């Protein structure tokens, strides 16, 4: 019941504005029960947090016991939610009270064990990355709380846009699904019918200062890339002109849109309205660079997952390495060399000189990682794929070689 | 608890003109139908759930070029399922399914399942496309023809999709996985 929830939250907000604590609390619960019908644990947990924001650790069931009973239940929700770091953070508050305010060590030991479980899970139980979907409601046909507005929706586990948009169209059967992701004109905005834009957007890692300069393990940093996020990207490729049948990359630019929601996700709802939108354009060069970095980040991340666990199937490793070592179908970075390393490209742009060196570094950077990963593959490859591994090495050797000369060993 | 996600290796074959790469990128990145961004690298992977089972799907983009006839089957071993694709608007690529791809696959992996895929399902109704084909005295492949071809080669499923409209795409990959489970 998105409408009911939106309604409940609209009610709930008003009550906050006009100090009606009794009413506000009644609505928190109404809202919580709704999430539970849907199995939205994490959003249920965040909503209860609105109650405890009102409570305090005092003896005035008194406040401390109530806040305590509440924290327990919330922590329970986050556990189902698999927001272990959120759970841990509530455990610490409780533990402080147990340790320093009421000296309940028995309950404290229980709390610590609960934290040991969450810390362990963070590292050992992989959680599926959720997807974010932007929806725009652009008809004049829409009610005033949806009208010409963009919302970001947090995907359920393994929920894919095809599945989501289907339910959405079900909700509105006269709405037409737009065929552009491009910001609509005022011609559509002031129309009588309902038009719906829907696409997947990319979350942006919010900056946390805990991890600001320290070396944090992928395992615990990746989680923040897709959760606790307030900023999102959509990238679209636009060709500018002088297209080459050989390498599309030279002429490919990206238009990138940014959406900022008013609140982080996850929170009290599965969606928050976009409050700011920005667009920036990235040049084929800048694009090549992101592409190179992603590729190196992935290889490094993979070699690390494999250095750790040895019960990991190798297929996912073969695949990644080979597709980068011997990119038969798509270009390879030769396309990037052919596209930007001409004497001519440099002459036209002198600004990019700082960038070109950066692009060059990634290529030199690639080889070590590749070989590193190849070493692993060698050790643990089933014998029916030995021939396959042997070729992959030859290309790599070949590759190591041409690259080392052109670019110094790194 | 529960071990590791089932890793499924799926190998995609077909002519260069089939545009099989566009299928893999669109599905893996869950891209908008109109716009997807190419990369300079060959393989695509997705973590997906089918029939309540979560798996790590690896999509191998093989090279159609003939130069690779020696090199391409090296990665054939260990495959869980094969995706064979042809353009619905290229009877040549269709004929190559029977002529070259099926034989090659079957030669190398006798018991690995096969899914037949018909690409460019959106062009099969494009007027300009129909006209050019006629001038060459050719017509697009029809549903009944693709199915017969599948039956012939012993493919588990025959499916038609369009990377551009995205319609019928998800199904190809769902079904690829049902074939392995």
């Amino acid at each position: 019941k998105d409408n009911r929830m939106s309604c409940t939250v609209n009610l709930l907000n008003f009550y906050k504005d006009n100090n009606r604590e009794e009413m506000y609390i009644r609505y928190l619960y109404k809202l919580r029960d709704l999430h539970l019908d849907c199995d939205n644990y994490t959003e249920a947990a965040y909503t209860l947090l609105l109650h405890t924001w009102l409570l305090k650790w005092s003896d005035e069931q008194t406040h401390r016991q109530l806040k305590e009973t509440l924290y327990e239940t919330i922590i329970g929700y986050f556990d189902k939610g698999k927001m272990w770091e959120e759970a841990i953070s509530l455990c610490k508050e409780l533990a402080e009270q147990y340790e320093m305010e009421i000296f309940d060590y028995e309950l404290l030991s229980q709390n610590l064990i609960q934290q040991a479980k969450f810390y362990e899970s963070i590292m050992k139980i992989l959680r599926p990355k959720p997807d974010y979907f932007a929806v725009g409601y652009y008809g004049q046909g829409f009610p005033s709380f949806l009208r010409n507005k963009v919302f970001i929706y947090r995907g359920k586990e393994y929920e894919r846009r095809e599945d989501f948009q289907m339910q959405l169209m079900t909700q509105f059967p006269n709405a037409e699904k737009m065929n552009t992701t491009s910001a609509p004109g005022d011609d559509v905005k002031n129309a009588p019918g309902q038009y719906i834009q829907c696409f997947t957007v990319q979350p942006v890692l919010d900056e946390h200062p805990r991890f600001k300069n320290k070396p944090v393990p992928d395992q615990i940093i990746n989680f923040y890339k897709s959760n606790y996020v307030q900023r999102f990207h959509y990238s679209r490729p636009v060709r500018r002109g002088t297209v080459d049948p050989e390498n599309e990359f030279a002429s490919m630019w990206i238009e990138r849109t940014s959406f900022v929601t008013a609140y982080k996700l996850p929170g009290i709802l599965r969606w928050f309205e976009v409050v700011h939108m920005s667009q920036t354009t990235i040049s084929p060069l800048e694009n090549a660079i992101e592409t190179m970095s992603t590729a190196n980040e992935k290889i490094l991340m993979m070699i690390n997952q494999y250095q750790s666990d040895e019960t990991l199937p190798i297929n996912p490793l073969s695949m990644l390495l080979n597709g980068i070592v011997d990119p038969a179908v798509m270009g390879g970075f030769a396309k990037y060399e052919k596209a930007f390393f001409t004497e001519e490209y440099v002459r036209d742009h002198p600004e990019d000189q700082d960038k070109l060196t950066h692009l060059k570094d990634l290529i030199a950077w690639q080889i070590p990682f590749l070989g590193a990963g190849i070493k692993i593959h060698e050790k643990r490859v089933s014998d029916n794929l030995r021939p396959f591994h042997d070729r992959m090495e030859e290309c790599f050797k070949n590759l190591k070689m041409k690259v080392e000369k052109e670019y110094g060993v790194r | 608890f529960q071990g590791t996600m089932q890793a499924i290796k799926c190998v995609v074959v077909g002519d260069g003109a089939v545009g099989k790469t566009c299928l893999l990128i669109s599905y893996t990145t869950n891209a908008f139908p109109g716009e997807y961004i190419p990369t300079v690298f060959d393989n695509y992977s997705a973590n997906v759930m089918v029939d309540g089972k979560p798996v790590n799907l690896g999509l191998w983009d093989t090279a159609g070029q003939e130069d690779y006839d020696r090199l391409r089957p090296l990665s054939y071993p260990q495959t869980d399922v094969f995706l064979i694709c042809f353009s619905l608007v290229s009877p040549a690529s269709f004929e190559n399914v029977r002529a070259k791809w099926y034989p090659e696959v079957r030669h190398h992996c006798p018991n690995t399942p096969i899914i037949l895929v018909g690409t460019k399902l959106d062009l099969r109704d494009d007027k300009d496309t129909i006209e050019k084909l006629k001038e060459k005295k050719l017509t697009p492949i029809t549903y009944p023809q693709g199915l017969a071809m599948a039956k012939e080669i012993g493919a588990v499923k025959y499916l038609e999709c369009s990377a551009l409209t995205q319609r019928g795409l998800k199904t190809v990959f769902d079904e690829a996985i049902r074939a392995v489970l």
